[PDB]
Parts: structure tokens; C-alpha cells; sequence
């Protein structure tokens, strides 16, 4: 599919030091639907693909001015408040495990050893999987349902919209021929528009002159009607063609998997006439729930934070008490 | 002919006034508050801004005792520390082991920001009232700017205007005011030499050019660290920086009667409070005699559309029989109904279309076109809703 | 009032007694304000002031 | 969980674009006048205004 | 918006969906090609907690 | 003016690892009056000046024991909780855009490749300009009044006191 | 303006309703029932043949 598509330059609000630029690593969209905390990041460049369209995991292709160029995969980095762990890369997509942050930065080092980066405001603080806030993933534990972006390079379910790009504006193409406009193509296909009469519009392959016209009244751009590009809101739509679009499958789709797991415990107490007394000693917030085993259950619940004595009425029908992850306790009067 | 009327002191509301000179065709004048300025006389007490702690190189007297002298500087602090033995890169600074003293010196001054970032404390007294406004006079809009004291006579197109005196002498300004850029605040600011630490006036400068300043910020000099050349000290944060976040909304937002507040010079514009008398000495040439004006008969009025709202939600079609061609004044003879049109051109046995505003669901009103009255019956419907967003 | 972030609500009577009042609106809140004969001016955040008058 | 479909904006150089009512959920369309956008190699439009 | 049902799909295969979330398009930055916008958080994510 | 003035060694409470030293990059004063968040930092060394008093933006002069020595401008760094963006340098002054922090560090690398730094406790959390807490500066938007330290190398209004040193 | 009326639940009968907004010319609206569907929730017990 990469024979038809290409990396591109798009708007980035922060290319370093808070200044905006036409970035070759522009951030398109950050996806965080995976409960395991994995981020699916979309950028303007293409990883694992060379300029000749061949697949090479050690390489990366980015738009260098007018033509795409090759760069090293090792130079690619993802960071929030600190560096991220990159779990997978293919085309416009990056999979990363990031620490807590308020921004997201994706960058690389080009052929000329020049670093390029794009920073977007993104609140990253992934929710806890289960009931324990841990750092490293265990080999053994409680199996809990979670979602992730699969590390499989295969593109079969998820998709993106693609269309023909865009023309690269270049004011150096135009020059003041005494008191007229001289458009020099230099062996390229140039799209030009002048705020003058006559042949003020055209897709030229040869040099053109616009008499009685000023250089400021004209617009010139180098084109390439040959090449699909992601339907980016950071790049303008092709003016000639209407709502013409294609679609391509993307790597790393979101899928339901299993995430390690954990457990819990329980306690005991003291008795009275149609009454149960429990001395709760929680080591962390523990949910206490209870119900009558008759016609009127009267379900009640409370999160127990610390040392609390609970006095519960045990009716003739019986009382069922659930203390955290423990199996429910059942009580009946004598 | 002197026409005298009274309009409420409310800006952006066009008012219609009927001028009836005996033996002359009625004249309708539309008046809309131009501007009414209340500029108080200001006397600068002092300016305040962010403060800056001037600490020169400490006087380390080797083999001797330094002496502190009383210096007339704001928050001047001086302390002589005995038993010092300071070191520099290449060893001990003093030849003596014991009997070396360090004189620590400090004072407080205006920050570099004081020329750009500052608040001025003024004594505001006896405001001078000034006026102008918009008058639809002879099919043209004229602007009259006059002091609303009932004395300042302003003549525009031979028509002499006397505005005021204002029914309310309310200001929105108190005896003591504070000005920060385009914002004015009513504040009983501390007098010069009475400023508190961490509060408005912790630093006080009589003028922004003043060399000497008052300062009350808790500057206390501490004993330097063993073998160390430095001036350690303990010191309340900027009162001006604190006031900038604690000032609240300015007079432009808090003042009653819809007052607009402007600076350079400090003034209250278009006060929302009381009423304003208007005197207009209309020249003889502006009037047309009843005989020289068209005579209207066989008048009828129909209301094809009406909505009772703050704006002109009513439409009225008036059929007439005019004796000759000419301009006729249009006016509502009922105070509960107001007409948008002040003057219309009549031809003969033709009809006129007018726009009217009313709050009444059942509006029965009389329209005077030239010197003839016509009854209009209107069934007006509710708008969007009650309360209205126009004056 | 449906604020997306803390929004300052301010109001005043357009007569002799303005009685200026202000409050920072954090979330969903219904505000009941009295509109006097002289009129009421209401400023909701960075919007231009709204003006109300009785019929 | 919901997701916002935003295609490439239609930048009409030397002309006025027109919004049409599309039966799509939360459909939003707005035409902005007086734009002069730039790409890497200069201005995208020939016209100044 | 921001509540259970902010997005509604008759069936999980359904192409057309109902949406009531506060999507407002903003004027783009000077000389910049982008689609800025203001938009209530996921009602389903809110219901889950 | 640099023909008459010189870089110097002065007390620094933390030259690295919490130990005090006679620093050639000692912190004098940190100014934060600029509402845009720009910090005006004053140090004991002189940036953009060589030992022969000539102006060179790629160079820096610091006091090396008894005599001043030349160092590279590229080796100069400013950091709070993370590295700062240096916006301007001239003589004893540095302009920097810093992230939120509780300390301020200014350092450099000398001729002998030895790193020198000075750390002072400084609470940096600049207030919001306007009513929106944003990260990057926009090309277009609402024009609001703010103060900054101008990047102009020219010295015409603000001043410092100078005197003969020390043994 | 909210116009409220009640028509019998009978299909194929055109009904005329007079909309009278105060201060506005009367408006006559013809209404005819298009469809009213009552779809019960079904739970299959078994099939027979």
C-alpha cells in the first residue's frame, strides 16, 4: 500500500521552544482507548518503509521539503514528561507505553543529523487495571479483561481515509521580468494563479510569462497529482477534485485481551440478639455491602477507608454480607 | 421657540419628542444619548508598584570593628557581626584569626518595572459635568456635546442646546481613588508613610520620578555562614502584585446607573442613574406654518402585524387624503405606544407605512400625521418572551 | 448557566443604586435575577454585557 | 465511547466556498473569509484577499 | 451530552448513529492550515465510573 | 564597558551534590517581573565576551582561579526541574523560558572539559496570561498586555552598581 | 410559536388546523396520519413445525 501513499509535511503547534512549523513528524491523532495504558499515536511520517517503498524495520521515511527522504528508526523517540517505551512501529503509527504527563512529543533525527520533533498538549494518566496500582507487569496473577493495540504489523480491520495531496508553495519560481511575472518550472509541473488577465491559470510543464502583472499578485506551487496521502485536517483538500477519497487498512488494531490479575480477603466478628458486629481493619479502600435474604433485601453499600466498627441487624430470613473481594458471609438468628 | 423636555439618563435609547409651536405644523425630534462625561478633579498623593532589596558588598573589616550609622533610606538595616573569619578561593580574606567584623548593609527601592507597571493614588473631588448627544434634526443626524450643568449653551445648525442639570449628582467616584492603566477603583488607600507589608502601599513614591521612596516590607539581616562572604536576610511579598490579583472588578463593571469608566483623563461616561432635562431653542426657519403644511382628511388605520416587545414589533398602514404634497411629522398620541418614523412624505389620496413599539397585548392608539389624528386598533402577540432587551 | 470552565458572572441595576454583585460559576447553575424599572446589566464571562428591562 | 471525523479543509483560493446541510451526527460546517494559508514553500493561494 | 447515550447505535453493526456531544468549529490561525474546534467528555466512560 | 569590568568568583550554596563553593557561575539575582514568564538571570561570569574584551557570541568568559579564561557558549545551560530554553545572553545576563520548578541551576563547561554549576532555591510557576492555560505560543489570537525582557543586546535604560574588587 | 392540537388516531383522514399567532396572519396546516408503530420486545421460547 506504501507504493501509493507517501510521508508528508503538516502543521504542528510546537516544533520546539513553543514555535509552530511545517513538521515532517506532525502529530495527527493520539488514541488511548486501550485500558492497559498503550497509546496508539499517528504521525505525518512513515516508519519501516524506505523511499523505494521497500519494507525495512531499521529505516523511516519523512517528507524532506519537496521529496521524501530516508532516516534511521533508532533516532525515533516518543516522550511525555519523560521518555516513553516504544512497543511497535509501522507506517504512520507508533505504539508507546508512557509515564504520566500533560504533553506528548514524537521526534526523529534526519540524514543531516538535524533533530525534528512535534509537541501537542495531551493529558496522559492511564487508569488502574484492577484494584492495585503497580509498576511492572507480572508473569503470574489474576487474569482481568483489558484492551490493547496488538503489536501485529498486519492491517486487516481498522482503516484510515486517503486522498490525492498537496501542491508545495514556492515563491522562488516567480521573478520580475522588467515589470512582468516570469514563472520558471525547472523541469517540474507547476500550478500557477495570478490576479491578472489572460492565461492567469494553468498546470504547466514549461516556462510561462505574465505581462502587465506584479510578482505579489501571483501564487506558484510545485505539484505531483501522483500520490495518496492521509485525509489530514492539517493539510488542505485538493481544489480540482471533489469529495474523491480512498481507504487503507492500518496496523495495530484495538482488541480485547487479558491483563495479569490480583485477589482479596475477609474477616470475622461478635454476635448479639438479631445483630452482627464486625471490626473492619482495611489496608486500602474496601467495599462493604449487605442485604436481607427475604422479600425486602434493602441493599446498602459503603467504601471502608480505615478502622470502623459496623453494627448490622440480622433478620429471621437471614443477612448476606460481602467484604471486598471475599466470598459473601451469611448470618442467621439462632 | 424653546422646546423643553426630560429624558431618562439611559444611553442607546432613541426618544421621540413632539414640538408643538402654536400656529406651526408639529415637529418630531428623535434624541439619543450622545455622551455625558463626569470628569473629577484629581490630586496625585503617590504612586505604587513592585518593590526591589539593595544590598552592596559587605564591609568585612579585617583586624578591626566596623561601625553602623543611621542612614535615611527606606527599610534601612545595618548589623555588625563579630568573630568572622571569611574565606575566598585562595584562602582566608583576613590576616587576623579573631577580631574581624562584617558590616551587613541593606535598604529597600522602586523596581525597574515602576515606570511601566504602576498604580496611582488620587484624591478625587468636585466633578465637572459635560454633555453631547444625537438629534434627528431636519432629516439629518446632528451631534451635540455639552456639559450637563444646565448652563453650557451649544449651538448646532442655529438650534441652541442646554443640557441638564442632572437629576442625580451620584458618582460613581469616592473621595479616594486608585488608577491602574485603563481601570479605576474606589479605594480608601493608606496615606503616604502608612503602607503595610504585603499590602497596597508597602512601597510609596510621591511621583514616578521621585528619588526617595517610603518602604515597609520586615527586612532583618542575619549572621553570615562560617567562613562565607554573603549577606543573608529574612524579608513580605509585593503588595502591588498582591493588589493586582485582589483588586476585584473595576468601576466599569461595578458602578450603578450603567456607568462606563475611562482613563486619561479619569471620567464617568453615560451614567445609568436619574434623568436629564433637555432645552432646545429651535430657530424660526426650521418651522413650517399649518397653512404652508399639507392638510389631512379621511384617515383610516389598519394593523396587519403586531408583536408586543422592546423593539418595533408592530406594523401600521395609514390611508389618508392630503390637500398638497409635503413632509408630515408622525407621532403617537398614546404614551404606551412609540413610532420609529419621525417624518414621512405625503402626496394626496395615498397610504403610509409605520413601525411601532408597545408592551400592550391590546393596543389602542392615536397617530398624529401633520395636524390630523387617526385611531389605530392593534392585537399584539407575545414575542420570544417577557422582560425586554431594548430601551 | 452551563460553563465549560470557571466563568465570572456579574450584574448591576442601571439606576441610582447599582448594587454590584459577582460570582465565579464553576458548573451547572440556575440564576434568578430581579430586573428593576431602571434596567439590569448582566456580564457572563468574556461576552459583551446583556441588558434587560421590564415590559 | 464516541470518536470526530474531520477531513482536509476545503481552502478555496480566489473564491467563496459554500456549506451544505449534510444528514450526519453533530454535522458542523463553517466558511471562514479573509484566509491566507501557508505551506512549506510559501502561500497556498495566488490571491492576497 | 456527557451522559449515558451521548452516542446511540441501534445495532453494533449500524452505519448511522445518533450523537449529541457540543462540536463547534473555530476560525483557523493566521496563515495556518488546520481545523480548530471546541467539543462534553464520553458519556459511556462517565457511566462506567 | 567590558574593558573595565571582569567575570568573578562568588559564593554559591550548591555547586553540585549540595556542597557550597567559590563558583565561576555564581547566581546573583533572578528577576521574574515579566508576565510572559521570561526570567532575567544574573551570574558572576560574562557571556559573549572574550578575555581580550572583544565581542564574540560563540564565547563566554569566567574567572579561572586568579585570571579570567575563555569557554564555549554552547556549553552554557539553564535548568529548573528540567532544561530551560535560553532566549538571550549578554555579559552577566541570561534570558530563559523555564518549566515549573523549585530550584534554578545555571552552568557551563570550562577549557579543561570540567562542568561548573550553581543551584539556588527558586519557586518558578509563572501565572497564566489571559484565561487559557496553553503550552505553545500562537501566531494569531487575542492581543493582551504583557511584559517581557527585550532580546535587544543594547544597554540604554536599566543599570547595575560596579566597584573595584578583590584580593 | 408552539401550535398544539389533538387529532383522532385514524389513518387516511386529512385534518385542518388553524394556527393563530397574535399579530400574525392566520396559517392553515393540513395534517394526515403517516404511521404509528407499536413494536413489542420479543423473546423466542421455541419454534414448531
Amino acid at each position: 500500500v506504501y507504493k501509493a501513499t507517501r510521508p508528508y509535511l503538516a502543521h504542528c503547534p510546537d516544533c520546539g521552544e513553543g514555535h509552530s512549523c511545517h513538521s515532517p513528524v506532525a502529530l495527527e491523532r493520539i488514541r488511548n482507548e486501550a485500558t492497559d495504558g498503550t497509546l496508539k499515536i499517528q504521525v505525518s511520517l512513515q516508519i519501516g518503509i524506505k523511499t523505494d517503498d521497500s519494507h525495512d524495520w531499521t529505516k523511516l521515511r519523512y517528507m524532506d521539503n519537496h521529496m521524501p527522504a530516508d532516516a534511521e528508526r533508532a533516532g525515533l523517540f516518543v516522550r511525555t514528561s519523560a521518555p516513553c517505551t516504544i512497543t511497535g512501529t509501522m507506517g504512520h503509527f507508533i505504539l508507546a507505553r508512557c509515564p504520566k504527563g500533560e504533553t506528548l512529543t514524537v521526534g526523529f533525527t534526519d540524514s543531516r543529523k538535524i533533530s525534528h520533533s512535534c509537541t501537542h498538549p495531551f493529558h496522559h494518566d492511564p487508569p488502574v487495571i484492577g484494584r492495585e496500582k503497580f509498576h511492572s507487569r507480572p508473569q503470574h496473577g489474576k487474569e482481568l479483561p483489558c484492551s490493547t493495540y496488538v503489536q501485529s504489523t498486519a492491517a486487516t480491520t481498522e482503516e484510515i481515509e486517503v486522498h490525492m495531496p498537496p501542491d508545495t508553495p514556492d515563491r522562488t519560481l516567480m521573478s520580475q521580468q522588467s515589470g512582468n511575472v516570469k514563472i520558471t518550472v525547472n523541469g517540474q509541473t507547476v500550478r500557477y494563479k495570478c490576479n491578472c488577465g489572460g492565461s492567469n491559470e494553468g498546470l504547466t510543464t514549461t516556462d510561462k510569462v505574465i505581462n502587465n502583472c506584479k510578482v505579489d499578485q501571483c501564487h506558484a506551487a510545485v505539484t505531483n497529482h501522483k500520490k495518496w496521502q492521509y485525509n489530514s485536517p492539517l493539510v488542505p483538500r485538493n481544489a480540482e477534485l471533489g469529495d474523491r477519497k480512498g481507504k487503507i487498512h492500518i496496523p495495530f488494531p484495538l482488541a480485547n485481551v487479558t491483563c495479569r490479575v490480583p485477589k482479596a480477603r475477609n474477616p470475622t466478628v461478635t454476635y448479639g440478639k438479631n445483630q452482627v458486629i464486625m471490626l473492619l481493619y482495611p489496608d486500602h479502600p474496601t467495599l462493604l455491602s449487605y442485604r436481607n435474604m427475604g422479600e425486602e433485601p434493602n441493599y446498602q453499600e459503603e467504601w471502608v477507608m480505615h478502622k470502623k466498627e459496623v453494627v448490622l441487624t440480622v433478620p429471621t430470613e437471614g443477612l448476606e454480607v460481602t467484604w471486598g473481594n471475599n466470598e459473601p458471609y451469611k448470618y442467621w438468628p439462632q | 421657540y424653546e422646546h423643553v423636555t426630560v429624558i431618562p439618563n439611559t444611553v442607546g435609547v432613541p426618544y421621540k419628542t413632539l414640538v408643538n409651536r402654536p400656529g406651526y405644523s408639529p415637529m418630531v425630534l428623535e434624541m439619543e444619548l450622545l455622551s455625558v462625561t463626569l470628569e473629577p478633579t484629581l490630586s496625585l498623593d503617590y504612586i505604587t508598584c513592585e518593590y526591589k532589596t539593595v544590598i552592596p558588598s559587605p564591609y568585612v573589616k579585617c583586624c578591626g570593628t566596623a561601625e553602623c550609622k543611621d542612614k535615611n533610606l527606606p527599610d534601612y538595616s545595618c548589623k555588625v557581626f563579630t568573630g568572622v573569619y571569611p574565606f575566598m578561593w585562595g584562602g582566608a580574606y583576613c590576616f587576623c584569626d579573631a577580631e574581624n567584623t562584617q558590616l551587613s548593609e541593606a535598604h529597600v527601592e522602586k523596581s525597574e518595572s515602576c515606570k511601566t507597571e504602576f498604580a496611582s493614588a488620587y484624591r478625587a473631588h468636585t466633578a465637572s459635568a459635560s454633555a453631547k448627544l444625537r438629534v434627528l434634526y431636519q432629516g439629518n443626524n446632528i451631534t451635540v456635546t455639552a456639559y450637563a450643568n444646565g448652563d453650557h449653551a451649544v449651538t448646532v445648525k442655529d438650534a441652541k442646546f442646554i443640557v441638564g442639570p442632572m437629576s442625580s449628582a451620584w458618582t460613581p467616584f469616592d473621595n479616594k481613588i486608585v488608577v491602574y492603566k485603563g481601570d479605576v477603583y474606589n479605594m480608601d488607600y493608606p496615606p503616604f508613610g502608612a503602607g503595610r507589608p504585603g499590602q497596597f502601599g508597602d512601597i510609596q513614591s510621591r511621583t514616578p520620578e521621585s528619588k526617595d521612596v517610603y518602604a515597609n516590607t520586615q527586612l532583618v539581616l542575619q549572621r553570615p555562614a562560617a567562613g562565607t562572604v554573603h549577606v543573608p536576610y529574612s524579608q513580605a511579598p509585593s503588595g502591588f502584585k498582591y493588589w493586582l490579583k485582589e483588586r476585584g472588578a473595576s468601576l466599569q463593571h461595578t458602578a450603578p446607573f450603567g456607568c462606563q469608566i475611562a482613563t486619561n483623563p479619569v471620567r464617568a461616561v453615560n451614567c445609568a442613574v436619574g434623568n436629564m432635562p433637555i432645552s432646545i431653542d429651535i430657530p424660526e426657519a426650521a418651522f413650517t406654518r399649518v397653512v404652508d403644511a399639507p392638510s389631512l382628511t379621511d384617515m383610516s388605520c389598519e394593523v396587519p402585524a403586531c408583536t408586543h416587545s422592546s423593539d418595533f414589533g408592530g406594523v401600521a398602514i395609514i390611508k389618508y387624503a392630503a390637500s398638497k404634497k409635503g413632509k408630515c411629522a408622525v407621532h403617537s398620541m398614546t404614551n404606551a405606544v412609540t413610532i420609529r418614523e419621525a417624518e414621512i412624505e405625503v402626496e394626496g389620496n395615498s397610504q403610509l407605512q409605520i413601525s411601532f413599539s408597545t408592551a400592550l397585548a391590546s393596543a389602542e392608539f392615536r397617530v398624529q400625521v401633520c395636524s390630523t389624528q387617526v385611531h389605530c386598533a392593534a392585537e399584539c402577540h407575545p414575542p420570544k418572551d417577557h422582560i425586554v432587551n431594548y430601551p
